[PDB]
Order: structure tokens, then C-alpha cells, then sequence
């Protein structure tokens, strides 16, 4: 059982960085995050059209799974605010359906291994191996081809800012000029709490983006570190925790977006 | 560093908006229509 | 001595996580217990619950902001 | 040294976070539980709850002020 | 490929770990999920 | 050093926020819960609640004034 | 000194683990007790548990990511 | 290394105010709740409440009294 | 000024144990208390309890990771 | 450092008044709550309460003593 | 580093007071609450309570002992 | 520095005692209260207690391991 | 520089006493409340209580022995 | 007496000087070629004489109806006996002499330290009196609990008593407990063994530290303001001495009770 | 002789002890005597 | 501090104290209490 924890074949170190730019020969540079964003856009669109291409009674197969997921999300959002459950559903459904597969793509084999480059070999008396990389030649860093889309502070910041813009717009949509009434209303002590609530609303998109990016980045780095410590049979529970927490983060991103929208409208 | 490139940020935002609209016109609307059909034809 | 800015960043983030973490935990536990005892009021509770978080978490964010002022 | 001002900023912000964070958490949890046990009194306690926050978070504000001064 | 670069050994560890995780999930988290889907589709069949 | 005074004022303000923050939180939570249980006695307990605040906040003020001394 | 970056990484990770750990513990205990008291309210109690857990654990995550930036 | 004395002062008022403060809170809270359940005992309860404070505040007073000695 | 890596490893391990330890304690106590008052819901709550543990331990695991990243 | 004695005496007072302060607060809150029910028992719960204080304060006393052995 | 022994003595006394002080407070509060709920069990409770008072404080005593060894 | 390796072992052991100690305390208190409330579930409850202790004890064990990695 | 071993012993003992003291305090309080609610189960409760103490104090004991290995 | 006390500044006139009393060991009182009579042995002999005197005073007659000192001694003995019976049922007679003698002895030792002149009266080997001459001043009547030797002795005698009675009650099984279980009582067994091993050390250190801290606290408060400032501390110490005595007695008996069962 | 006497410390200790004894006789005199008399009466009535 | 002669002397004195109180302070009072209780 534990006798097969051979570290004679393991990674040399733990490469950690933010989003790394791909070659990007033409203008409009694309990164490793903006190739996995495209690949997961393609996957989600293909999945949606496959579930949609034949819609009928008695769902079974891809259509049944899609209906179950969609109705579960609809019931979850309805429990918070039934008035806007359908007016804002596409945003807080695509957020989940995208972030979930973004987090689950980072765990696929080869994420952090295939790069584009823009026993005897391992060191002894150490618990971590030191086998070099294929593009050690030319002294390159082996820029990973695939990264988790949420592990980049650009895509996550983008979804946070679109969520914040949506919340602000549809709080302004039906409240009159009541936003100025919730903050700095000079109703005795209500002015201070209104200013604090305005500050909190301002920092909400930053909190969401930082939370999602940090969770996904930390999961991927923990996986790399556990692989470095012991290549096999060590990162199994950590892989399970990572997939669970990726699904969790995907769900609560949409949940927090809709909850903030509800607290804004009412 | 953090690498918050405004061009990359705008690209991600545009891609996410397009995904939102494509899914709304392709997945959410037909599935919601079928759900309403199967919950109101009961 | 080397750069103390790293130690400052660490202290700021760590203590900001220390305080509002327990604050949010207590808020959520109390709100969930109140909802479970009396479901009919849940929505109202949820409102105030989020308000409480919107305060407490804010404090932690301040520390994080300070870190990004020092770390950068 | 050189980073002592940064360390002071971090210490002030962090500790002012850890205190009022738990304070606000306890306040909101208690207020929510009281509202759940008696919705009719809700309005009243709500004011008191906010008043309590208006004190507790005030302390954190002081710490934040100490940052902005040390940070000029 | 002149540009492709693959970690010779970390990729093998990732492959083994992911395959083990998939096998474990199929062993454990495949019966409840299929049971729930079958229950839902049977309920819809009954409703029609 | 030439910056230890900043660390001193930061520590004073931070710990003075640490203590009375949780003190105020507990006091207000208890007072609100008691008001919700017995609204008629509300006024009376409110007084005690404020008195309690006026004690714990005092401690914070002490720490704060020390900073005001370290400042000048 | 010389290796202060390691101390900073350690402090950030440690205090980030300190806070949200207790927060998550409190959230889970309260939600489980609420479910046990009223099994029918579990559907939304679980969702509130998870969103509060995410809120709390975000702070530990901030600590860990800051320490990773300091460490790397 | 003169400024060290200031840091000492900062600790004496600081840490010595984080113990009693929280404690005072609990005291008042408990007292208030005991007044809510049984109003007719309030007087006696109030007595012990203040008695408890007279102890906890004393500890904080100690943290103050040495601090001035450190400052002077 | 030299052996700071050992101190960093110690701090990371220790505080990562500090947080999740109390978190797991609270989680298990709450879950077992809920089981006591409602035995037939045991299988429904135990999972949640374990889920909670799987989060709290995670934070501690993070610390261990750092302990094996600077202690190496 | 020449001023380390002052920091030592400040730590002796400040750190020694953390535990005992919360202990006295908890003891007095529990005794007052136990007085709220069955006021006829008031005597006995007072006795143990003071006994409890005489233990907790004792710990704080030690700290104070040590401070006066360092400061003086 | 002159005076480091004084800092060690202060740290030992302070942390020894920190832990068992809260321990004793909790023990006495629980005992008096149980006595108030049911007076008759007092004769069988108090002894056990005192055992706890002599366990937690023991740890604190350990610190004091070490302190004395460090101080003398 | 000549020291700084004994300090590492001390910190690791001490904080690994800090966290898991309170964790086990809360676990045993809650579990034994559950035993008292509902005796016939004792067996089940006991099992979970031990499981919880394990999930807590390991954390302290980790700290001990660090000591054995520096002491030896 | 030269007295770091004394600081190590003090830190080990103090931090080892910080946690387990509160742990055994909570254990004794919970066990005593269980005795008060249901005296008949007392015997069983007591055994488990001691078992809990046996675990919790053990951690503190570890810290103590570390001091011996450091001081001796 | 009003709170507008003007004698709060008595340190201007009565300056006790720095707390010279800081000895954490035994100081020899009389120089003898044999064993040295420390400052704690003389007070231990004095307390033994006082205890025997009160015993013979209340026991010279044994009147049926208790009155005077006999009533006091009967009350304290009966309270202790009732407490021990509450702790344990059948072994009250086995441990009663030890646990009551230890209570009375350490109680009178603790209460003796508060007597005036304990930290002042002494033997030549602000400036006291002897320091004026070439011989240093070493104080007399240092409370027996303040000495580590006496506390260690009573702690080890209690440890031997507990171990012997546990062994006699539970046969040879108590020596090995249930280490053969290997399922539960395997890692817990060694934990309980080391806990029992450290029990006497904690038992002695509690008394020693408490009494030493009390004495040095009285001296320190005299140093700060030697008038009306150390009155609450005197009350706290006269309380804590009796409390420590009762705790030590109840604790050794409760450890016996947990040892037998 | 070899008698070592600290004048200020001895005077302060004597004054504090006298004040403590006086406050005890003010407070802890009636209850202890009353308990003694109650026990004496209870034992006496059992004759 | 840890003078073996000193703590041995203290231990012997304490043993003698408990063995002189039993036959003078404990046996007589316990006999009186036994007589009082057996009287009812």
C-alpha cells in the first residue's frame, strides 16, 4: 500500500507564478488562461447544443442532467429572491457553468506540464526529486500551456466586475434614486452605517475576484506541491478536496452574486 | 507580477459577455421553456 | 536587516483574516440557527446577516488593501 | 531600520481588524437570534444592533486612522 | 514540436493520480448520482 | 530605529481596539437578546448596556490616549 | 535580518489559518445543530452554511496567496 | 534603542486592556440577561455585576498604572 | 539572523494547528450534540461534519505545505 | 538592548491580565445567571464565585508580581 | 542581548496566566450554573469542579515555576 | 544566530498544544453533554468523540514532528 | 543572541499551557453540567471527562518536557 | 474611616526599600556541624508545636458537649470528614490522618507567612539593620510551604500513598493497568502514567509557587506604598492560604479516589 | 544578639496586620460565632 | 533547594506529625464522633 510511494520519478521543484503570456506573435496577446477560457467556452457551447439538439418529454441522458442542474440552480436562486430569479438567471447560471469547468480543467493531467517555451537523475537523501524538464534546453522556463481560467486575476476580475455592474444596474433599475438614500442619508446614526455599507458594496467585486482567484490558485499550487513531495498516492485526497472546492467555489460565486443583487433590489 | 493587462481584461470581459448571450439564446431559454411546459401542462 | 515590508504584509493579511473570520463564522452560525428555529422570518434574518458580513469582512479587506499597498 | 513604519501600519490595521470584527460578528448574531425569537420587536433591536456596530467598528476606524497618519 | 515542452515525470504522476481519482469517484460517486437521475426521470415518466 | 514610536502607537491603538471591540459586541448582543425576550424591561437593560459600554470603551480610550501621547 | 521572507510567509499562512478555521468550525457546528433541531429546514440551511464557509475561508485563502507571493 | 520604552508603554496599556475588556462585556451581558429573566432580582444581580467589573477593571488599571511608570 | 528558516517552519506548523484544531473541535462537538438530540438524523449530519472537517483540516494542510516549502 | 527590561515588565503585566480578566468575566456572568434562577441559592454560588476569582486573580497577581520584580 | 532572561520570565508568566485563567473561569461558571439549575447536585459537583481548578492552574503553575527558574 | 533553533522547537510544540488542546476540550465537553442528555446513544457518540480527537490530535502530532526534525 | 535558550523554554512552557488549560477547563465545565442535569449517568461521564483531560493535559505535558530538554 | 486617606504617601517617611526578600531556596538559620536548621525547619517545628498544643488543649478532657476550642476542632474535623466521605466512601479512614494532617500543617504554614515580622525579623548572616554592619541580614520564619523541600516531601509522600493504596486495592493489575488492550488502553495508558508521574510535581509546585508569590507580593506592596495599599492583598493572601491548604488535601484524596477506581 | 530588624517594613507589616484583624473582627466575627453556637445548640439538644 | 538531607528531615518530621496526631488528635475525636453517632 504505502510501499509504492516512490519519489525516484518526481518534479524538480514547484513552479509558481501568475498568468504567463503565450507567444502571441500578432497583436491582441493571448495567454494560457485565454486559451483554456476558449476551450471551455467551446466545451460549454457543445454541451449546451447537445442537450438542446433534441428536446422532448421524459428526459434521459445529457438533457436530463442539464435539466436537473438548471432546475436545481433555479430553485436555489428562487429561495433567495423569486422576483428576479428569471430576470438575472442567465448571468448567475453561466457564471456557475463556466467557473465549474474552469476549476475542473485545472485538475486534468498535463495542466502545468505541457509547455510552449514561448532514479539516477533525482537527487538522493531528499524527499523531493530533481528531474529536470524537457525544455531545460535553451534555458527556458517551460511556460505551461493550460492553466485554470479562474487561477488568473484577469478573467476572475472580469467576472467580478460584470457581476458588480449587473448588481448596480439592476439595483438602480427598480429603486428610484434610492441608492443615495441607503448610503449617507444623514438619518442620525444611519449616515455612518450607510457610508460603511457603501464601502462594502464598493469592495464587493474585489472580494469576489480575490476569493475565487486565490482559492483556485491555492488549489493548483497545493496539487503541485503535493506532487513534488510524493509523486503518487499522496495527492489523491488533495485532488478530491480540490475538485470539491472547485465545484463549491463555482456555486458560491453565483450564489453571492445573486444574494448581493437581492440585497440591492430589496 | 499580477499581470493585470487592460487588453486581456477587456478580452475576457467580451468573451464572457458573448458566452452569456450564446448560452441564454441556446441553452437557458429552451430549457426554461420546456420546464414551464412540463410544469404548467401538469 | 532585510526588507521588513514582507513582514508587514504578512502581519496585515494574517490579522485581518484572524478577526473577521471568527466574526463571519459567528454571524452565519447565529443566522442559520435563527432560521432553523423560526423559518417564517428567514428572509429578514438573511438581510441583516449579509449586512453584518458586509461590515465584518470589510475590515479584513482593509488589511488586504494595506498589504497591496505595502507588498506593491 | 527602514520598514518600521510599514510594520506599524500593518500592526494597527490588523489588530483593529481582529477586535471589532469579532465584536460585530457577536452583535449581529445576537440581534438576528433575537429577531428570530420575536419579529415584532425587530425594529427596536435593529437600531440598537446598529448602534452597537457604530461603537465597535468605530474602534477599527481609529486603527485605520492610525494607518492613514503613519502612511501620510 | 519545436515549441512543445512536457515535464517528463510530473505528467506521469498527474496522470496516475487523476486516473485513480476517476476510478474512486466511479466506485463511490457513480451509484448515487445515477440513482438520483433515474429517480428524477422515473418521476417525470409517472407525471406523464 | 527612528520608527519605534510608530510601532508603539500602532500597538496601543490595535490592542485597545482588540479588547473593547469584543466587549461591546458581547454587551450589545446580550442586551438585544434580553430586550427581545422582555420588551417591557427594555429601557432598564438599555441603561445597563450603555453603562457596560462606558466601561469597556473607557479601556480603549486609555490605549487611544497613549497613542495621542506618543503622537506628541 | 536575512531570511525574513520565510518568516513573513509563515506568519501570513499561520494567522490566515488561525481565523477562518474557527470561523468554519462555528458555522458548521451551528448549521448542523439547526438541522438536527428541524430536519425540514436543511435545504436552505445547507446553502447558508456553504456561503458563510466561503466567506470565512476567503480570508485564509487571502493569507495563503499572499504568503505564496512572498514565498515565490 | 530609546524608543523601546515607548513600545513597552504601548504593551502595558494595550495587552492589559484586551483581557478585562472582553470580560467586562460578558459580565454585563450575563447580568442583563439575568435581569431579563427575573426582573425582581435585578438589584442584587446589578451588585454582583459591578463587583465583577471592580475586579476586571482593576487588572486593566494595573496595565495602566505601570504604563505611566514606564512612560515616565 | 541565520537559522530563521526553522523559526518560519515552526510558526507555520504551529498556527496552522492553532486554527483548524479549534475548528474541528467545535465541529465535532456540535455534530455529536445534534446527534444526541436526534439520533435518526445522524447519517444526515455526520457527512456535513466530515465536510466541515475537510475544510478546516485543509487550512492546516496549507500550513504543512508551507512547512515543507521553507523547511526543505 | 538596554530597554528590554521595560518590554519585559510590560509583557508581564499585559499578558498576565488577559486570561484572568476573561476568567473573572465568565465566572461573574455564570454566577449572576445562576442567581437569576433560584435566588435562594445566591449564597452558595457567591462563595464559589469568589473562590473562582481568588484563583483567576491569583494568576494575574503573579504577572503583576513578576513585573514589579523586573521594573523594580 | 542583555535582559533576554527578563523577557523570557515575562513571557512564561504571561502565557501561563493566559491559558489556565480562562480555564478556571469556565470551570467555575459551569459549576455555579449547574448548582443554580439543581442545588442538590452541588455536593457531588464542587469536588469535581475543584479537581479542574487544580488541573488547569497546574499548567499555569508550571509557567510560574519555569519563570522562577529563569528569573533565579 | 547561536539560538533560533531551540526557539523553533518551542514555538512548534507550544502552538501545536494551543490549537488541539482547545479542540479536544470542546470535543469532549460537547460529547459528554450529549452522553448526559441521551444515555443510550452513548456508544455512537463515544466513537465520534474519538474520531474527532484523532482529527485534532494529528495537528499537535505535526508540531511534535517538527520538534523531532530539529531536536534530532 | 545568547539568552535565546531561556526564551525558548519560556515560549514552550507558556504556549503549551495556553491551549490545554482552556481545553481541560471546557471539559470540566461540560462534565459538571452533565452531572447536574443527569446525576445517574455521572459515573460514565466522569470517566470520559478524565480521558479528555488525559489527552488535553498531555499536550501541555509535551511542552513542559520540551523546556526540560531545552533548559537542561 | 473615610476614603480621603492622606497617609497614601507614607513611602516618603516609611521607605521599606527594594524587596530584598527574593530567595527561592532554603537559607540556614543556625550553624551546626550536623544538618543545617533552615529558616523553614524552625517554623515547621513551631507549627508542629502549635498543632500539638491545640490538640492537647482540645483533647485533654473530651467533653461530650463540645464547647470552646473543642467545638472548633470538632467542626473542622467533621467538615473534612464529610468532604472526604463525599469524595470516597470506604477509604476515608485509610487516608484521613494523612490528608487532615497535611491540611492543618500547610494551612498554618500559609497563615504564618502573613504574620508581621516574617519578612522583617531575621539574623545577621531600605538598608534594614544588619546591612549597616558587615554581616548581611537573612530573614527568619520563612513559611514551610514557601520552601520547595517541604512541598516536595509532602508531594512525594502523597504519591507513595496513592500508588501503594491503588496497588493494594486493584491487585497487581493496577501496576500495569490495562496496557494489554492495544485498542484503547494502549496510548492512553502511557499518557495516564506520565500524568501520574507529573502529578506530585504539580502538587508541590502549586503550594510552593502560591506561597512564594504571596510573600514576595506582600514585600512588593510594602515597597510601593507600605500603608493601606497591601490591606486587600493581605486579605487575598489570608484567603488563598486556607484555599491552597484545602485544595491540596482535597486533591490528594481525589487522586486516591481516582487511583482506586 | 544577631537580631536583624527592618524598621519600616516591620512597622508597615504590623499596621497592615492590625488593620486586617480589625476589619475581620468587623466582618467575620458574627457569622463564625453564630455557626459555632448553632452547632453547639444542635449537639446539645441531642442529649 | 534540593538538599537531600533537608527534604529527608522534612519528610521524617511530617511522618512523625501524622503518626503523633492520629493517636492524639484523630483517634479521640473520631471515637467521640462514633459514640455520638452510635448514640442515635
Amino acid at each position: 500500500i504505502a510501499s509504492r510511494f516512490f519519489l525516484y520519478t518526481g518534479p524538480p521543484h514547484v513552479e509558481v507564478a501568475a498568468e504567463v503570456i503565450f507567444d502571441g506573435i500578432p497583436g491582441f496577446p493571448i495567454t494560457n488562461s485565454f486559451v483554456v477560457a476558449i476551450i471551455i467556452d467551446i466545451f460549454v457551447i457543445a454541451l449546451a447544443v447537445a442537450a438542446t439538439r433534441n428536446l422532448q418529454m421524459v428526459p434521459r441522458g445529457l438533457q436530463n442532467v442539464m435539466e436537473f442542474i438548471l432546475e436545481s440552480l433555479y430553485n436555489l436562486f428562487r429561495n433567495i429572491n423569486a422576483k428576479y430569479v428569471a430576470t438575472a438567471f442567465p448571468l448567475v447560471a453561466t457564471i456557475f457553468l463556466f467557473v465549474l469547468f474552469g476549476n475542473w480543467f485545472g485538475l486534468l493531467p498535463g495542466v502545468g506540464s505541457i509547455g510552449v517555451c514561448h532514479p539516477l537523475s533525482s537527487v538522493a537523501a531528499a524527499e523531493g526529486e530533481e528531474i529536470h524538464d524537457t525544455c531545460a534546453a535553451q534555458g527556458k522556463k517551460l511556460v505551461p500551456l493550460f492553466r485554470a481560467p479562474a487561477a488568473d486575476l484577469n478573467f476572475t476580475f472580469a467576472i467580478a466586475v460584470i457581476s458588480f455592474v449587473f448588481i448596480e444596474y439592476w439595483g438602480f433599475r427598480a429603486l428610484g434614486p434610492g441608492y443615495l438614500k441607503k448610503f449617507f442619508n444623514t438619518n442620525g446614526i444611519m449616515s455612518f452605517v450607510g457610508i460603511i455599507e457603501f464601502i462594502s458594496e464598493l469592495v464587493k467585486p474585489f472580494a469576489l475576484a480575490f476569493r475565487l482567484f486565490g482559492n483556485i490558485f491555492a488549489g493548483e499550487v497545493l496539487l503541485v506541491v503535493m506532487a513534488f513531495l510524493v509523486p503518487l498516492l499522496l495527492p489523491l485526497p488533495f485532488y478530491g478536496f480540490e475538485v470539491f472546492v472547485g465545484f463549491i467555489q463555482a456555486l458560491i460565486f453565483a450564489l453571492l452574486t445573486y444574494a448581493f443583487l437581492n440585497i440591492a433590489v430589496t | 507580477a499580477l499581470g493585470i493587462n487592460p487588453t486581456l481584461f477587456i478580452a475576457q470581459l467580451i468573451n464572457f459577455l458573448l458566452l452569456i448571450f450564446i448560452l441564454r439564446a441556446l441553452l437557458y431559454r429552451p430549457v426554461m421553456n420546456l420546464l414551464n411546459e412540463r410544469t404548467r401542462r401538469i | 536587516m532585510e526588507g521588513l515590508n514582507l513582514v508587514a504584509t504578512a502581519l496585515a493579511v494574517g490579522l485581518g483574516a484572524i478577526g473577521p473570520g471568527v466574526g463571519i463564522g459567528i454571524i452565519v452560525s447565529g443566522a442559520v440557527q435563527a432560521i432553523g428555529r423560526n423559518p417564517e422570518i428567514e428572509n429578514r434574518v438573511v438581510t441583516y446577516m449579509f449586512i453584518g458580513i458586509a461590515f465584518t469582512e470589510a475590515l479584513a479587506i482593509f488589511g488586504l488593501v494595506i498589504a497591496f499597498l505595502i507588498g506593491f
